[PDB]
């Protein structure tokens, strides 16, 4: 019972947590594609009325 | 005419540097809000596990916790904007005296 | 309007969301949510007595 | 020596950064307390001491010793309270740092 | 305010090396209390199997 | 440990270096076109008035 | 007043934008913030010990 | 030797006198700038009534 | 951000892990807790004994 | 025990042998695209100016 108690301290939900390293893998790329965008946008700015 | 529109565009740019200063402050303050949140979870757990955890680790939590609330200090100080500590909780205080604000 | 524009939020995000998902690895890997680094050094010291 | 971490933008807008732990401090009453409270860490009173006198002593009887052991755990255990007190310090830091920065 | 920055970017730089820092002397923290576990169990083996 | 301090001084952000790769490179183009411009207007000042 | 202008700070920009972008390429080639350039080299001193 | 509580070793005088250094040639700037505007008009005037 | 991520704490797990499944598998092929290694050489000591 | 010790004179730790033969393709294909870049810059520079 000492055991599963420290397991409790030191449990992982290896469901939740692999979900959220899946989720956070997906906000990095997504918020990546934004910054590639948000160089896209200025180029477009300058080039359009240069 | 053209004095307003001169005045105008000065007070545009004194819109936007509203904008920049009020987003400044706003952001420090859902950082702020940020450690509240993990606040929280260390009353929780100030909670004491209910009465499970002892006063070392209790002593371990005040430890995250005043920590964190010399990050909120620190957030009410860092943030001056053209160095003015905008979320100086005393700056802007309208007291019994309106002058004070 | 074209030369400060980085999407610098987005900026901050990234090593943030990056941040996180090592941490969601660092915890995978050891398979324990218990990490070397002392946030929650309270539950860490509880269980570590 | 004090640690500090240079933080604001202003000057001597500091963390202050304590650390106290070594293989010599294990129980520390307010230091070694002679063999016990420190040593007993370094020196290890297992050799006869233990077989001489195991529980009546508390200064070879393994009452201290095991309490050597114990508090240096909940030294090492608090200094990684400070330590992870101050991590998270950081976290926020940076958080503030990139938010009122950008 | 550009200086503001400046000197926030460069203590960001120290904040980050905090991190690498306490994170250092942390790590090797917990190294030395999977010895003093071990230790534990040495002196439970230092019980001198009782006698 | 060592290895991720030493990384932080040796870091790069490479969204954000790529970033300003392209946006110095916008402004070398720009700033170009002005050294262009800037060629094309004194002409005009002759021979508009030779 | 046509036989001066040449937007000599442009001019005066423009290798500098040059060069901006040369230490840009500069790290993003190592991916390394650390030059050979001994800019910073208290940080690059410090990470070579 | 003392990173703060001097604060003529202490880190604090001395980002004043780069902080102040930079206010003073932005004031000395603010008045260069104040002439180059006097020289504005100026011309602008003598270029008018002249004519 | 990234060319020095390589999960290095995971990378230390990795022959931590193995080894603690040698150290498995060696007990397991002996059926008996007692190594050749000094580890708990004591114990090892009395049952020579 | 020989074998053992020899085995660590040439040891690989494949995880990161593998995860390093991929970094330093990604840093040769990485400075490939600054080549690429490299050329394309003073493309830009003359062609905008000349």
């Amino acid at each position: 019972n000492l055991t599963a108690a420290e397991s409790r301290i030191r449990d992982v939900d290896m469901a939740k947590e692999m979900s959220e390293f899946t989720k956070n893998n997906i906000l990095s790329q997504a918020s990546q594609a934004m910054l590639a965008q948000a160089n896209q946008q200025p180029q477009n700015v300058l080039q359009l009325l240069r | 005419m053209r004095g307003q529109i001169r005045g105008l565009e000065m007070a545009s740019k004194n819109s936007q540097d509203g904008i920049s200063l009020i987003q400044t402050a706003e952001g420090a303050l859902t950082e702020t809000h940020a450690i509240l949140q993990r606040v929280r979870e260390l009353v929780v757990q100030a909670g004491n596990t209910g009465t499970q955890d002892k006063a070392t680790d209790l002593q371990s939590i005040q430890d995250e916790i005043s920590a964190l609330t010399d990050e909120i200090d620190g957030i009410s100080n860092r943030t001056e904007f053209n160095g003015k500590k905008l979320l100086d909780g005393t700056y802007k205080v309208d007291t019994a005296t309106p002058a004070n604000q | 309007i074209n030369h400060n524009i980085a999407a610098l939020n987005t900026l901050n995000r990234l090593p943030s969301n990056n941040s996180a998902s090592q941490k969601n690895m660092e915890k995978l890997s050891s398979g324990l949510r218990i990490n070397r680094a002392g946030d929650d050094a309270a539950g860490l010291a509880i269980s570590e007595k | 020596k004090n640690l500090v971490f240079q933080i604001g933008a202003n000057a001597t807008q500091q963390i202050s950064v304590n650390i106290e732990d070594m293989g010599a401090d294990a129980l520390g009453i307010k230091e070694a307390d002679g063999s016990i409270a420190a040593l007993h860490s370094v020196n290890d009173l297992d050799v006869t001491k233990f077989a001489d006198n195991a529980a009546d002593c508390a200064d070879i009887g393994f009452d201290a010793q095991l309490k050597v052991v114990d508090e240096a755990i909940n030294q090492v255990s608090s200094q990684r309270a400070k330590l992870g007190a101050v991590q998270n310090r950081l976290e926020h830091t940076i958080n503030n740092l990139s938010a009122s920065g950008e």
